[PDB]
RNA sequence: GAAGCCAGAGGAAACUCUGGUGGAGGCUCGCUGACGUGCAAGAUCGUCAAAUCUGAGCAUGGGGGCGAAAG
C-alpha cells in the first residue's frame, strides 16, 4: 500500500513545500 | 514548371503499376533515372513515389536469382522488381547519411529517407535485401545523438520486435545491434537495449464438375498431411531462432557487466531479470553467482551498483519458476540479505540518496532501497512466514535510517514500516513495549549477521525524535505507525 | 561496420582434440598418421555427383571415445534446451504416467 | 443489409484515343572438347534427382 | 428466477444482434433521406 | 571471473575441449596452430606443408 | 463527391426519365435514345463488358458507379437492388452538363 | 513557516557541494543549529558535516604553506591560495569538529541518543581507519 | 417446448405483454475415483476414466528406467 505508492521514482522530484 | 512535368511522370508510372503491372516491368528504372534530375524539389517527391509504389507491388514472397510466355513475363516482372528495390535502398542510403543541416525551407531529404525506410521496415519486413534496409536504420542508432529521425528509426525497431511472429527478421536485426554494440565499446543511448526488451519471439451451391470435385478430394489430403508438417516445422524453427536471439542478447549484457559500463547497467540488469527463466537451469544459478561477484567488487555510485545488483537478485526469485525450483537449484539469498543489512548504517550517511512501469532500472538510490526493503520484509510468497528475527532487525535498524535521511525518504521509510506493522503486527510488537522485552542478552547494533544481533532484546527509542523532526509529513508519518501499532 | 575460424562440431574431430590436449600422441604423431591411403584425393575440380558418392561410402572408420561424444552435446546444446519450465512440465508428465499406470493395475 | 453482409473488352484505357476511332470505324480484321555442355546437363539431372529424392518427405517441404 | 434468467439470455441475444447493425441502418436511413428530399 | 565463465558457457571458444589441464586447473584450450592440425588431418587434403 | 453524384441522381429520376435493370437498358441501348449508363461495381465482368461494348457502338457514354449495386439502388430511393441504369432524360440536373 | 525555512536552507546548502563553498556551507549549519537549539525542532546535520569531512582534500596530504588563518566568520568564497594548504583543512577541521560537538550536545539527553550517534561513530571510525 | 414468422395493444424506438403458427439444439419417459493448483493451518478452481448397435472384409498399438526431445 503505503509502500508501493512511496517506491515510484516520481515521488522525489524536489518541490518545495511554499511554492505549491 | 519542370516539376509538374516530372509530377505528371509520377502519377503515370504509379499509377500504371497500380493497374497491371507486368506489362510494363521498366518503369521501375524510368522511375530512377527521373529521380536524378539535380532539383532537390523533384528529388523529394521521387523517392516518396518510390516508397508508395514499392510497398504496392511487393510480393508475399521472395525470389531467387535466376542465374543458369505467361511464364517468361513474369520472370522478367519479377527480375526488374529486385533491381530497382536494390537501387531504391542504395539512394536511401546515400540521401540518410548525407548532411542534414540545409536551408529552413522544411525537413531535409535525409528526413525523408529515414521516413521512407521506417516505413519500409514495418511494411515488407520479408522481402529481399532486409540488411540493407535495416542497417540503414541501425547506422542511425549508433551516434548518440537524439533527434527526430533517432526517435523515429528506434519507434521502427520497436514496431518490427513486438510484431514479428516468425523471427527471421528480429534475429537479423538482433545481430545488427549486438555487433554495432560491440563495435562502438557499449557508447550507445542505452534506448537501443530497451529494444531487446520489447522482443515478441522471447514472450451458396457453386456447381464442381465430377473432375472438379475429385481434384479438391486431392488437394484436401495434400493440404492436411502438409498442415501437420508445417505445425511440427514451425515449432523447431521458433525454438531455434529463440536460442540464437537469446545467445546474442545475453552474450551483450554479460560483455557490458564485465566491462562495468556505468549508464547501461541498469537497462542490462532489466533485461537479465526479465529473460533469465527462458534459458537452462544450470545458468540460473550462475546468474546469481555472478551477481555477487559484482556486489563483491563494489565492496572493494558505488551504493547503486551495489542496490541494483540486490533488486535483480530478488526479482530473479520473485519468478513463479525460479520460486518453485528453491530447493531444487539451491537459489539462497542469504547472501543479499546480509550485505542488505550491512549497508543500512553506510546508506544513512550517503548526502545523494535523492540525485535522481520498470522493475530494475530505477533513477533514485532510496527507491532501489525500498524496492530490497520490500522484497525482504513483504515477499509476493510466503509472505506470513516469514523469520520474526529478521524482520526486527530490519526494522529497529530502519527506524536509526529514518532518523538521518532526507525528508522524503524518511517519509518512504516511515509508510513501509506502517505496512510491516499491520502486516505482521505481533511480530514486531515487543518491539514497541518494554515489559516484552527478551532478557536473554544484549543488543548488537554492528553485528556480521541478521541473527547475529540479538533485536528482540531492545526497543524502539526513536520515536522521541521523530516526533519533533522539521517536516509535518514526517510527524504525520510517525503517528501513522503508532496507529498502527495500537489497533493491534 | 569498417583467418577462417575452425569450429568442432563432429565427434571424431573432437577425439582426436582430445588426443591432441592428452599426451597422448604429439603433433609428429599426427603428421605421420595424415600420410595414409586417403591423403593425396584430388577434389579441386571434380562432379558434385563423383564427390558426394565418395563422401558417403569413404568415410574412415575410427573410434569415438564418450568424453569427445559428450563434449559435443555439451557444445552444441541450445540455450533453451532446458528452462525451468520445461524441466517441470517433464516432471509433471512423468508422475502422471506412473499413477495412470497403478490405475491400470487397480 | 443481410445482402451486402482471356480478359474481355473494356473501354477504360481506349477512351480518348486514336485507336478508338480506328475500333469504332469497325473494319474487317484477323489475328495471324572440355566437355562443358555435357558436365552441365549431367550435374542439372542430379540436382532434380536429389530434389525429388527429398522431396517424398513432406517434411523437407 | 427461471424467467429472468430466459430473459436476460433473450436480452443478450437482442443486443448481440444489434451490435451487429448497429450503423448499417442507420447509414441506410440517412442515405435514404436525400433520396426523396433531391433538389426542392 | 563469474562473468567470463557464463560468456565461455554461451559462446564456446575456438579451442574448447572440455578437458582440464593437469599442469594448470584451468580448462585446457587447443591453440590456432593445433586446430589447423585437427583440420588438415580431418579432411587429408595436406598431410604436411610444403 | 460521393454525395453530389447521389444528390443530381436523385433528381434526375425524380423529373426525368429513367430505367433500371439490365434488361431494360440494352433496350434502351439498343433504341439509340440513351443519354447516360451507370454500372455498379459488383457487375459481373462479362455483364460490364457486354453494356460497354453496346456503348461504344451507340456512342453513349458510360459511367462506373463506385458502390454496389445495393448501395446504387438506394442512391436512387428504390428498395430494390440495381446493377444497371439507362438516363433517357436527364429531366432538370446537370448529370449530363459534364 | 519553519518546514519552507530549512527546506530552502538546505536547498541552498546542498547546490554545489565544492570546497570553495566549504565556508558558505559552513555558515548555513550554524544558522540550523541555532535554530534547533532555540526551538525543539530535529534537524539533521549528519549527513552534511560528514560529506565535508569526506571530501578529496583531507585525504589528499596537504602542502606546506605559511600565511594567515582565515576567519570563518566572513567569508562566503575560498582564495585560491587554500587549495592543499596545511591551514585549509586545519581550518576546517577545527570546524567540523566544533559544529559536530553542538548538533550532537543538543541532543545530548533524549531517550534516544546512543542510536542517534551510531551510524556517525561507525563512520568516524571508518574514516579515522582510512587516514 | 427455443430461435424464426403473423396479428393486436403501450412505448419515439430499443423493447414489454397477449393470441397464434413453427417444431430446434437440448432434456426426459418405457424395462465415484485418481490427479494437478494451493505460498495456508486446507479454501476456491482445473485434467482424465467410465463413451450408436450390428453382418461381411481390413490395418495399426502395447514393458521398464534415464533424458528437455531427439533418442
Amino acid at each position: 500500500n503505503k509502500a508501493a505508492e512511496m517506491s515510484v521514482d516520481d515521488f522525489f522530484k524536489g518541490g518545495f513545500e511554499i511554492l505549491s | 514548371e519542370q516539376i509538374r512535368q516530372a509530377q505528371e511522370e509520377l502519377a503515370k508510372i504509379a499509377t500504371q503499376l497500380n493497374e497491371n503491372p507486368e506489362e510494363y516491368p521498366g518503369h521501375f528504372k524510368a522511375l530512377a533515372r527521373i529521380g536524378e534530375t539535380p532539383i532537390l524539389a523533384i528529388q523529394k517527391l521521387c523517392i516518396v513515389t518510390q516508397m508508395a509504389v514499392y510497398k504496392d507491388v511487393i510480393p508475399g514472397y521472395r525470389i531467387r536469382p535466376l542465374g543458369e510466355k505467361e511464364v517468361k513475363r513474369l520472370r522478367t516482372y519479377e527480375q526488374a522488381l529486385v533491381a530497382g528495390y536494390h537501387g531504391y535502398l542504395k539512394t536511401l542510403a546515400t540521401y540518410a547519411a548525407s548532411s542534414i543541416p540545409e536551408d529552413r525551407k522544411g525537413e531535409p531529404i535525409s528526413s525523408i529517407a529515414f521516413t521512407c525506410a521506417c516505413e519500409l521496415v514495418n511494411a515488407v519486413p520479408h522481402f529481399n535485401f532486409r540488411g540493407d534496409l535495416l542497417r540503414i536504420l541501425v547506422k542511425k542508432l549508433s551516434t548518440r545523438k537524439i533527434d527526430r529521425d533517432f526517435v523515429k528509426c528506434r519507434e521502427a525497431l520497436e514496431k518490427l520486435f513486438q510484431d514479428d511472429e516468425e523471427g527471421n527478421a528480429s534475429q537479423e536485426a538482433v545481430s545488427l545491434l549486438s555487433k554495432m554494440m560491440k563495435a562502438r565499446e557499449y557508447r550507445v543511448d542505452e534506448s537501443v537495449l530497451n529494444l531487446f526488451l520489447h522482443l515478441r519471439l522471447l514472450s451458396k451451391w457453386e456447381f464442381r464438375t465430377k473432375k472438379q470435385r475429385k481434384l479438391l478430394k486431392a488437394e484436401k489430403e495434400a493440404q492436411k498431411v502438409m498442415e501437420q508438417a508445417d505445425a511440427t516445422v514451425s515449432h523447431e524453427e521458433r525454438e531455434r531462432i529463440q536460442s540464437e536471439i537469446l545467445k546474442m542478447v545475453f552474450a551483450t549484457y554479460f560483455r557490458i557487466l564485465k566491462a562495468r559500463v556505468p549508464h547501461l547497467m541498469g537497462a542490462v540488469l532489466e533485461g537479465l531479470a526479465k529473460y533469465a527463466h527462458l534459458i537452462n537451469q544450470d545458468f540460473f544459478g550462475d546468474l546469481l553467482e555472478a551477481l555477487k561477484d559484482l556486489i563483491r567488487d563494489t565492496d572493494r555510485d558505488t551504493s547503486r551498483e551495489s542496490l541494483l545488483c540486490t533488486v535483480t537478485a530478488f526479482a530473479l526469485l520473485e519468478g513463479q519458476d525460479a520460486h518453485n525450483a528453491r530447493s531444487d537449484l539451491h537459489l539462497d539469498l542469504s547472501f543479499f540479505i546480509t550485505n542488505l543489512y550491512r549497508s543500512l548504517l553506510s546508506l544513512s550517511l550517503n548526502p545523494d540518496l535523492e540525485l535522481g512501469n520498470n522493475k530494475i532500472n530505477l533513477q533514485t538510490t532510496t527507491v532501489l532501497l525500498l524496492r530490497c526493503l520490500t522484497s525482504v520484509l513483504l515477499p509476493p510468497w510466503n509472505i506470513r512466514s516469514v523469520p520474526p528475527i529478521r524482520l526486527a532487525a530490519f526494522c529497529k535498524q530502519l527506524m536509526t535510517l529514518a532518523l538521518q535521511v532526507p525528508e522524503k525518504s524518511s517519509q518512504a521509510i516511515l509508510g513501509l514500516l506502517q505496512d510491516v506493522v499491520h502486516t505482521h503486527g505481533r511480530k514486531v510488537a515487543a518491539l514497541w513495549n518494554t515489559e516484552e522485552r527478551k532478557g536473554d542478552g544484549t543488543y548488537k547494533p554492528l553485528s556480521e549477521t541478521v541473527e547475529g544481533s540479538n533485536p528482540f532484546t531492545t526497543t524502539i527509542w526513536e520515536g522521541e525524535l521523530l516526533r519533533k523532526h522539521y517536516c509535518p509529513k514526517v510527524r504525520e508519518g510517525l503517528k501513522a505507525m503508532e496507529k498502527e501499532l495500537r489497533s493491534i | 561496420e569498417e583467418r577462417p575460424n575452425i569450429d568442432i562440431i563432429t565427434a571424431e574431430a573432437m577425439t582426436l582434440a582430445h588426443q591432441l590436449a592428452t599426451g597422448e600422441k604429439t603433433k609428429a604423431d599426427l603428421i605421420d598418421e595424415g600420410y595414409n591411403k586417403y591423403a593425396f584425393k584430388q577434389k579441386e575440380g571434380l562432379p558434385d555427383w563423383f564427390l558426394e558418392d565418395e563422401a558417403k561410402h569413404d568415410k574412415p572408420i575410427k573410434p569415438i571415445t564418450k568424453e569427445a561424444a559428450q563434449a559435443i552435446k555439451e557444445k552444441l546444446r541450445a540455450l533453451n534446451a532446458r528452462p525451468i519450465k520445461k524441466v517441470a512440465e517433464a516432471r509433471a508428465r512423468r508422475k502422471l504416467r506412473q499413477a495412470k499406470k497403478l490405475e491400470k493395475l487397480k | 443489409q443481410m445482402h451486402m453482409t482471356g480478359a474481355f473488352f473494356r473501354l477504360k484505357e481506349i477512351d480518348q484515343t486514336d485507336a478508338l476511332r480506328r475500333i469504332a470505324k469497325g473494319k474487317m480484321a484477323m489475328l495471324t572438347e572440355d566437355g562443358d555442355q555435357l558436365e552441365r546437363e549431367l550435374d542439372a539431372m542430379y540436382e532434380h534427382y536429389k530434389e525429388r529424392k527429398a522431396s517424398q518427405d513432406a517434411k523437407y517441404r | 428466477k427461471a424467467r429472468e434468467e430466459r430473459l436476460a439470455i433473450r436480452k443478450q441475444l437482442r443486443e448481440q444482434r444489434k451490435q451487429a447493425v448497429e450503423e448499417h441502418i442507420k447509414a441506410i436511413n440517412k442515405i435514404l433521406r436525400e433520396a426523396e428530399s433531391a433538389g426542392t | 571471473d563469474a562473468l567470463q565463465n557464463l560468456l565461455d558457457s554461451i559462446e564456446v571458444p575456438e579451442g574448447w575441449t572440455g578437458l582440464t589441464d593437469p599442469n594448470t586447473g584451468k580448462p585446457l584450450n587447443l591453440s590456432r596452430d593445433e586446430l589447423e592440425l585437427i583440420r588438415k588431418v580431418q579432411q587429408g587434403l595436406i598431410p604436411d606443408d610444403v | 463527391e460521393a454525395q453530389s453524384i447521389g444528390a443530381k441522381l436523385a433528381l434526375v429520376i425524380k423529373s426525368g426519365k429513367v430505367v433500371l435493370g439490365y434488361r431494360s437498358t440494352l433496350k434502351a441501348l439498343r433504341s439509340g435514345k440513351a443519354k447516360l449508363i451507370l454500372i455498379a461495381a459488383n457487375t459481373p465482368p462479362l455483364r460490364k463488358s457486354e453494356l460497354e461494348y453496346y456503348s461504344m457502338m451507340s456512342k453513349t457514354p458510360v459511367h462506373h458507379y463506385s458502390g454496389t449495386n445495393i448501395e446504387l439502388g438506394t442512391a436512387c430511393g428504390k428498395l430494390f437492388r440495381c446493377s444497371t441504369m439507362a438516363i433517357l432524360d436527364a429531366g432538370d440536373s446537370d448529370i449530363l452538363a459534364d | 513557516l519553519i518546514y519552507p525555512l530549512v527546506q530552502v536552507t538546505l536547498g541552498a546548502m546542498r547546490l554545489i557541494p565544492t570546497a570553495i563553498y566549504f565556508p558558505l556551507r559552513f555558515h548555513l549549519i550554524r544558522s540550523l543549529l541555532r535554530l534547533s537549539r532555540a526551538t525543539d525542532t530535529y534537524i539533521p546535520l549528519a549527513s552534511a558535516l560528514l560529506e565535508v569531512l569526506q571530501s578529496a582534500e583531507m585525504k589528499k596530504p596537504p602542502k606546506s604553506s605559511t600565511l594567515k588563518p582565515l576567519d570563518f566568520a566572513t567569508a562566503y568564497k575560498t582564495p585560491k591560495s587554500y587549495l592543499r594548504t596545511r591551514v585549509y583543512q586545519d581550518g576546517v577541521g577545527e570546524q567540523v569538529v566544533e559544529l559536530l560537538s553542538e548538533f550532537f550536545v543538543l541532543w545530548s539527553r533524549n531517550i534516544a541518543f546512543p542510536e542517534f550517534a551510531l551510524p556517525t561513530i561507525v563512520a568516524l571510525k571508518r574514516w579515522m581507519k582510512e587516514m
